[PDB]
């Protein structure tokens, strides 16, 4: 539920950074496919 | 040794246990000596209780292998007498014909597991309205 | 030799002592001018280390330490049930009598049985002088209460042939009741006998468990059974309901007798348990009785002397084998193994020990495991045949209420079944808070002949239960990205029937007069209901999907509001105003109505 | 941490004991 | 009979380490005795003898270990434990931590001396607690009920007004004499200051006793300083039959001392390094509540902490839950948007509840509204946290309205004046009337009978 | 020959836990075995874990509980831990020090053997090459166990490993175009339920004549562990590599052996490795498995299959992790699985089997078994990485490739893994059911199969 559960070690803090780099990175990603699409949306609205 | 987590010590008094306890059972059962087929089936462990032996001398004689000594098979062939006790005493007031015993007991004598059996729940209900009745004050209900 | 030794120092529950030389580890030793009760957990020269059974705060160095041979060890016989002891055996109504106090005084050396009660003794006739007798031979009964007829029986050590039996009358426990004779050497014995805890009290076999211990809550007994002769433990965080589960068990169970150890808990539960258990009543042959004369309850509450934990665990688990021995189904509330295993941890770190996880020590996970391992369904020692049982359930408390927990981890090597509570759950004040996903019963593959036996139909909705239950998270993984309109109707029955087996079926607010207990009858004709919806409901989708004519979740829903209102209402029903009869015929109805109402959208 | 400062303090105990030894 | 043998002093400090000062030569040394040392200087400390081993006896000096020095310090053993006088004229007085007067008062006069450390209450004698008390704070007295008697403490987040909630109980708390026991460890001056100002401007000051001790003071001190006040609330509870109310402020500040003693003893560490014992330290202060039979006393205990990083999992409220009679918890998310008191009552509990509502304590309907409040408040957090990810277009009007339930909720039933006392039955209307923002049938807790007493007006 | 009489102290200087420690000790030797007698007459052995001039610390196997620092008579063998052995063994059961349980005599020894048995020259070792048919899909074929392999079943707790094992002790044979197993077992630290659950089914699978159990309980002393898969192991050894029988060895869980070693280095003060195990657990555990396979000269063979609690269910866990390091793989069982009712719960994925691919091939197996299984594990793996997908980016983002990897992982679950706990599947029968579920896919998509394989086995 709250947790990943992967066990407590090195490794988890290894793969942890790179899960968090890549869901921020996957955030920032979708959320610039978001702005693109919102833009054209927008322009779409006005035409 | 250590059979079941007993002691060799443990065990064999178990053993003489169960030897005595059958001894008792046929003749509370059977004190006429007439159930003589049941008695003949017990004649290996009754002989060292009709003797009157001291019972470290039937421990000795246990743990030299020539009293029996597979406290299983004295479990088991103990249960078959003792639900035949049981089955006499719910019905002290009607005793019935001999033989009737001991074909019950060929019944017993033949099942697989006895201890599993509705006999042996038939004997729990007989005894549970029995001891209850033994107790219980005159009312409707128990009238 | 000298009988005493002198305290040559002492920190906290640890006293060491000197000039005790021919001492024997893990025997009983009392410390102090006060008379303190401790058992010696080291060796270390002509010199001993003593764990305190109370707090020793005011022991000074060259106090004498008086030997007294016997291991840590209960006395067994008439006038336990009812009885509150603490972890040392002392019976606290008899505390509170001769002390008139609000608290137990250090130093108490009260008998740990009534011995001025003349108890009625009922000899068993089939012995007399001369007959040969072993350890379980039950010599005769002792009418304690209404419900318990105690079973005195030879003790295990002991063997030999029948000296003298006392004649039907009244005695107690310093009359000598019987008497053997073996190897020419006589052998006096009163109504009570005399066992260490830390030894376990044999028997003929240990069988496999195949009998459900029928328990009051619906999850449980549904979806993850104990079985009389079955481990269990109950691992959650503070606040979960464990000890709720605990209460309940022992309020209303198929148990023969509960023995409840209250080791390390809150003291107004022991109250709690004193107030209720008085007033509830269960009811045999037609006469109604107060459900305390089958129970005896070890107390040690958090505040008691720490090393008085090990020893109350010991004794309810040594207090329930005695019973076992008796025939009874014996269950056994083991109603904090975590604050055992502190316990143990505290007596570690006084010896300085090297401790494994969390600074609990390496023997820990031993404990535990030649603990819980002493439950069983068995053939009693003796001669008389008997299947007694011992049923144990560990509420184990994590620390920060996760699993990786130590007690937790050794635990769930250990037992056959495990009820893990959920803090969310609990939280939402969904109780028990039993997750569904986590828990698991080892004994459904020896359960499945007795559910065949007398329930048939059980082992088909237990496993469609479980499968929605799980189907559910399955789909919440997925709605939590998309949202609920991606769902396919079959999906959104699965969801709702999951929403009513979760807030209508495994909810169960057990203090109130219609949750308090239910029946098996009761609670699968709840599931069976439940499920049936499901079915039919999926069936009807399957039969019209294939067509423009398609039925739905919200078609369903918009003619059947007044259905899924009824099933939510199931729980309703209570066994002191509805026999077993009108429960089943309201749902036999509640069937015909959901059957009439898919035959016309069908 | 807890584990080595045990140890380390064990190896002074032993080694103290060692010394008194020597008489 | 009193200890009349003359007591022993000793300049035999053989080492000293941390807050320990191991003597040695010590005739008899009895493990938990008091120790007064007397510095070069002439300064006094006290310390209790934490191991005794032959000759020797390690003392833990209580006002730290500063100072003291292998040839000239003095330590009179004074014989027993650490008893402290007790009397019912230490109520409106004011004491530092190790129950030393700071009112510019007299010393206390013992009507007894009582053994700080208590006793085992005899769970026989022990009366399980039911009786309700209205603190008057609708999330309280609604939902978590208080009982008479039982233990139950306030979690907090750090900053958060748990000083302004414990002084309200201490305003409007009472049953459908009194009297109280304050004591604050390791709390900051301008708090100190708050706490005894409260109690004037409540009136309440003639009934009540403070024992403080500041940040500033010692740290070995915090660990008796709750037992002072525990011994003190036994006094007049057990022993005078006054209605106790024993409040235990930042017990972190207290749990804190409990692992720098761990640490400087080496100890087993526990989670986050407190003593193995911390789940047993914690119960000898908290198991010192309830009803014992014959006496009307009834030591209700209130303890308040701050939860380290919020963690509601830290070893702290974490032990403290398993003992006490559920918790009572304040929010951040309450109190950003002004709901004062921020009392969150989703992971909030009162194991005493149970029996302390119903008829003869408040009104039938009580039970069936707490537990349908808690199911439509859960609800309204699970369906704001869909609405924060999938907007409310995936929302159903029924999951609209289990979101406005939350709403409505934290403005009306939780939300109140600081000053403003709500009976039960006030807080049950307010249950009520937020609740029928739904159907009838929606009430899925509640049982029919309930809702046709109370569902319609 | 021991003719010297034996010596006998009550010089017990200490008692600690399960350390005893003797005191006036004349020339003690380490691992020596010593007979305490106990002040009420009962006898526990014990062997020598140090020595240092005058005092000797005795570990105590039947536990320590009682001992007297003045009546305990504590009598010294001479030599260190021989067990007997004979052929009597088989047919028999045993506790963990090795007396009897059942209603027979003591071993008549053939021999006695010390418990640590004797390094096997590496030069000796033949090297393990034919497969057992265990009869179970996802251990016959995509992993496999050679006569002669180390190779350990992980399991977490609840998990059916005990159902696993009894299945292969059922099953298990050598594969066809006097030679079956004689089965050794050891139970370390069982609850009952697992004690009865393997004594049943030896007896009701009749097989019992051929097979020697020993056991220890939860509720058995916890020293007592530290002998008892060394001396299976040493039956083992005796019947193998000196009566030509193929034995197989079935370690119960080596966690609560690994557990005992902690309990008594935990109290020996001895510096721990991770998790406050003793540090030497790796060539302590090396002394355990390293005693199996065929050898110069020899026909008889010892096959390992230890069984593993993986504590708190983490593969990472120092008793899994270094038995991985010295086992030739293992066979992982999982959670997962087994709540997705999936029977048994093998985990194909983390599963590995060193010696495999030197079992298989033409005479061996049909030539295609290395080519499938190859395939197969990739497709599994393709298949949990796309399972993730339909939540991280959705069904709806699934390619109708994606969609076939799906599809595979579902059937194969349900057909491969998913045995039933009696179908004796043959190898043959797998590959054929491995080609049955490769057919989901288009031909050209199998691309670790070489194409005269697939022109062979696909187009079926
Ligand atoms: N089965 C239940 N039915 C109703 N309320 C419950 C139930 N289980 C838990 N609760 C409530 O939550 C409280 C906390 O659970 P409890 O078992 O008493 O504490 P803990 O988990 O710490 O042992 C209960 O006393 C009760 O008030």
């Amino acid at each position: 539920k709250d947790r990943i559960e992967i066990f407590p070690s090195r490794m988890a803090q290894t793969i942890m950074k790179a899960r968090l780099k890549g869901a921020q990175t996957g955030r920032n990603l979708l959320k610039k496919k978001s702005d693109a699409l919102t833009l054209r949306f927008r322009q779409i609205l006005k035409k | 040794i250590k059979m079941g987590g007993l002691t060799s010590e443990q065990y064999h008094s178990q053993v003489v246990g169960k030897i005595g306890y059958i001894a008792r059972c046929m003749q509370t059962i059977d004190p006429e000596n007439n159930l003589k087929k049941i008695r003949e089936d017990y004649q290996d462990v009754l002989i060292w209780a009709e003797k009157n032996y001291r019972f470290e001398e039937i421990l000795e004689a246990s743990k030299s292998g020539k009293c029996p000594n597979d406290l299983d098979a004295l479990s088991r062939r103990s249960l078959i007498l003792q639900e035949l006790l049981r089955l006499v005493s719910s019905i002290s007031p009607f005793k019935m014909k001999l033989d009737l015993i001991e074909s019950q007991y060929e019944k017993m004598k033949q099942h697989v597991n006895l201890w599993k059996s509705d006999y042996h729940v038939k004997l729990n209900q007989l005894n549970q309205l029995t001891d209850y009745l033994k107790n219980a004050a005159p009312t409707p209900k128990n009238n | 030799e000298s009988t005493f030794g002198y305290v040559h120092g002492v920190s906290g529950p640890v006293v060491t002592a000197c000039d005790m030389a021919g001492a024997a580890m893990y025997e009983l030793v009392r410390v102090g001018h006060s008379e303190l009760v401790g058992e010696i957990i080291r060796l270390e020269g002509d010199m001993a280390t003593i764990q305190v059974y109370e707090e020793t705060s005011g022991v000074s160095v060259g106090d004498p330490v008086l030997r007294t041979g016997k291991p840590l060890s209960v006395e067994l016989g008439p006038g336990i049930m009812g009885a509150i002891f603490d972890g040392i055996q002392r019976p606290l109504s008899d505390i509170s009598s001769q002390t008139q106090s609000i608290y137990i005084p250090r130093g108490v050396n009260v008998s740990a049985l009534s011995r001025d009660i003349k108890w009625e003794f009922i000899p068993s006739k089939n012995l007399r002088v001369g007959s040969h007798i072993t350890g379980g031979d039950i010599y005769g009964i002792v009418n304690e209460n209404s419900l318990i007829k105690h079973k005195i029986m030879l003790p295990p050590r002991s063997r030999g042939s029948v000296t003298y039996i006392a004649p039907p009358g009244n005695y107690d426990a310093s009359d000598v009741v019987l008497e053997l004779e073996f190897e020419g050497v006589k052998e006096k014995l009163s109504m009570v006998q005399v066992w260490p805890v830390r030894q376990v009290r044999p028997v003929t076999e240990k069988l496999p468990a195949n009998h459900p211990l029928l328990t009051g809550q619906r999850v449980l007994d549904a979806l993850f059974p104990c079985v009389q002769g079955g481990t269990t433990a109950i691992p959650g965080a503070f606040g979960c309901g464990k000890t709720v589960i605990s209460q309940s068990l022992s309020k209303y169970s198929n148990s023969d007798v509960i023995i409840y150890v209250g080791c390390g808990e809150r003291g107004n539960e022991m109250s709690e348990v004193l107030r209720d258990f008085p007033e509830l009543t269960m009811e045999v042959d037609g006469k109604v009785e107060s459900i305390m004369k089958r129970t005896a309850l070890v107390a040690n509450t958090s505040n008691m002397p720490v090393a008085a934990r090990e020893a109350s665990i010991y004794t309810g688990i040594t207090l329930s084998e005695y019973f076992r021995d008796m025939g009874y189904h014996v269950s056994m509330m083991a109603d904090s193994t975590s604050r055992w295993a502190e316990a143990l941890r505290e007596i570690s770190g006084r010896l300085a020990e090297m401790p494994a996880d969390s600074g609990y020590p390496a023997y820990l996970g031993a404990r535990l495991a030649s603990f819980y391992e002493r439950a069983g369904r068995v053939k009693c020692l003796g001669n008389p045949e008997r299947e007694g049982s011992v049923s144990i359930v560990g509420a184990v408390s994590p620390p920060g209420g996760d699993f990786s927990d130590p007690v937790t981890s050794a635990t769930l090597g250990i037992v056959q079944v495990f009820w893990g509570l959920d803090k969310k759950l609990a939280q939402r004040k969904h109780f028990p808070s039993v997750n569904w996903l986590i828990s698991y019963s080892k004994y459904m593959r020896a359960l499945d002949e007795y559910y065949d036996k007398h329930f048939t139909e059980f082992v088909p909705l237990r496993t469609k239960a479980k499968e929605i239950l799980q189907e559910e998270e399955d789909l919440a993984e997925i709605v939590q990205l998309v949202g609920k309109a991606s769902l396919a109707e079959t999906d959104k029955i699965t969801l709702e029937v999951a929403k009513l087996i979760k807030d209508d079926f495994l909810q169960q607010n057990g203090y109130t007069p219609y949750d308090r207990f239910c029946p098996f009858y009761k609670t699968v004709g709840m599931l069976s209901n439940m499920i049936s919806f499901y079915d039919m409901a999926r069936r009807a989708v399957e039969t019209t999907a294939q067509s423009d004519n398609k039925i739905t979740w919200s078609i369903i829903r918009e003619h059947m509001g007044e259905i899924l209102y009824k099933l939510s209402s199931m729980k309703f029903k209570d066994p002191v105003k509805d026999g077993e009869a009108k429960i089943k015929a309201d749902y036999a109805q509640l069937l015909e109505d959901m059957q009439n109402a898919f035959r016309s959208l069908e | 941490f807890y584990r080595l400062k045990k140890i380390q303090e064990k190896k002074k105990i032993i080694k103290e004991k060692s010394e008194k030894d020597l008489e | 009979n009193y200890l009349s043998q003359p007591r022993l002093t000793y300049k035999t400090v053989s080492g000293v380490n941390g807050p320990l000062v191991i003597l040695d030569h010590v005739k008899f040394p009895r493990y938990a005795e008091i120790v007064h040392l007397t510095l070069p200087d002439g300064t006094k400390r006290s310390g209790q003898v934490l191991e005794v081993s032959g000759s020797k006896a390690v003392v833990q000096v209580f006002e730290g270990t500063s100072g003291i020095d292998a040839k000239k310090t003095s330590c009179e053993f004074t014989g027993d434990i650490l008893r402290t006088p007790v009397s019912e004229d230490m109520l409106g007085r004011v004491f530092n931590g190790s129950g030393k007067p700071i009112d510019r008062g007299p010393v206390v006069l013992a009507e007894d001396f009582l053994d700080i450390m208590g006793q085992p209450i005899n769970p026989q004698c022990r009366i399980y607690p039911e009786e309700m008390i209205q603190t008057g704070i609708s999330a309280i007295d609604g939902m978590n009920s208080i009982a008479r008697g039982q233990k139950i403490p306030i979690f907090s987040a750090a900053g958060l007004p748990h000083n302004e909630i414990a002084a309200q109980i201490c305003r409007q708390a009472g049953l459908v004499n009194f009297a109280i026991v304050f004591a604050a460890m390791g709390v900051n001056m301008e708090t100190a200051r708050f706490f005894k100002s409260d109690f004037e401007e409540n009136g309440s000051m003639d009934n009540v006793c403070l024992f403080l001790n500041l940040a500033n003071d010692p740290t070995i001190e915090r660990i008796i300083t709750p037992r002072l006040a525990l011994t003190t609330a036994e006094f007049l509870a057990y022993q005078c039959e006054k209605h106790v109310l024993v409040i235990l402020t930042d017990m972190s500040s207290y749990a804190e001392a409990l692992r720098e003693v761990s640490a400087a003893r080496e100890e087993v560490p526990g989670r986050r390094g407190f003593p193995g014992y911390m789940y047993t330290d914690l119960a000898t202060i908290y198991e010192r509540a309830g009803r014992v039979e014959g006496r009307n006393g009834s030591i209700t205990q209130i303890p308040i902490l701050t939860m380290p990083n919020d963690d509601i999992t830290h070893p702290i409220p974490d032990l403290t839950g398993y003992i006490t009679e559920g918790q009572i918890y304040v929010d951040r998310q309450l109190h950003n948007r002004q709901i004062y008191p921020p009392i969150n009552v989703l992971p909030s509990l009162s194991r005493l509840m149970k029996s302390a509502i119903g008829e003869g304590m408040t009104r039938k309907d009580h039970a069936d509204v707490s537990n349908q409040l808690y199911a439509c408040y859960a609800i309204g957090k699970d369906v704001q946290a869909m609405k924060a990810v999938v907007g409310e277009e995936a929302l159903t009007s029924d999951d609209l309205l289990y979101l406005e339930f939350l709403q409505k909720f934290e403005k009306n039933f939780i939300t109140q004046g600081p000053y403003e006392n709500r009976t039960v039955y006030e807080t049950l209307d307010i249950g009520w009337q937020l609740l029928r923002i739904f159907p009838k049938e929606m009430l899925k807790r509640i049982p029919q009978s309930t809702l046709s007493e109370f569902y319609p007006r």
